């Protein structure tokens, strides 16, 4: 939205009230810990391949 | 670790694997045997030219 603040060199705007607002922030902290096995992945249960 | 002194901690050494014991083979019911008693057990053997 457009807005032009009523700026002038002898005028001020002062709040007379207030709102106690609550914001929400969401941050990842960790991921899934994974582990791998070559003897089962690349050459699954086959001693000739390994 | 390729070292003789192991510092206190927990270390990944090997990969435990349960190994198979039997080799199961499963195939459907043996039916529709090929006809050979009609050619092996028969007194009406055809002629050599016929
Ligand atoms: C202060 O603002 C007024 C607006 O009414 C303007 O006329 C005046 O020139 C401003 N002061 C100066 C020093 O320019
Ligand atoms: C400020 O706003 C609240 C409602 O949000 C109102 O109850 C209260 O009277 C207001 N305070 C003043 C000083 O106007």
């Amino acid at each position: 939205a457009e807005n032009s603040v009523a700026y002038s060199n002898n005028s001020i705007a002062i709040p007379t009230n207030f709102t106690i607002s609550v914001t929400t922030e969401i941050l990842p902290v960790s991921m899934t810990k994974t582990s791998v096995d070559c003897t089962m992945y690349i050459c699954g249960d086959s001693t000739e391949c390994s | 670790l390729k070292s003789f002194t192991v510092e206190k901690g927990i270390y990944q050494t090997s990969n435990f694997r349960v190994q198979p014991t039997e080799s199961i083979v499963r195939f459907p019911n043996i039916t529709n045997l090929c006809p050979f008693d009609e050619v092996f057990n028969a007194t009406r053997f055809a002629s050599v030219y016929a």
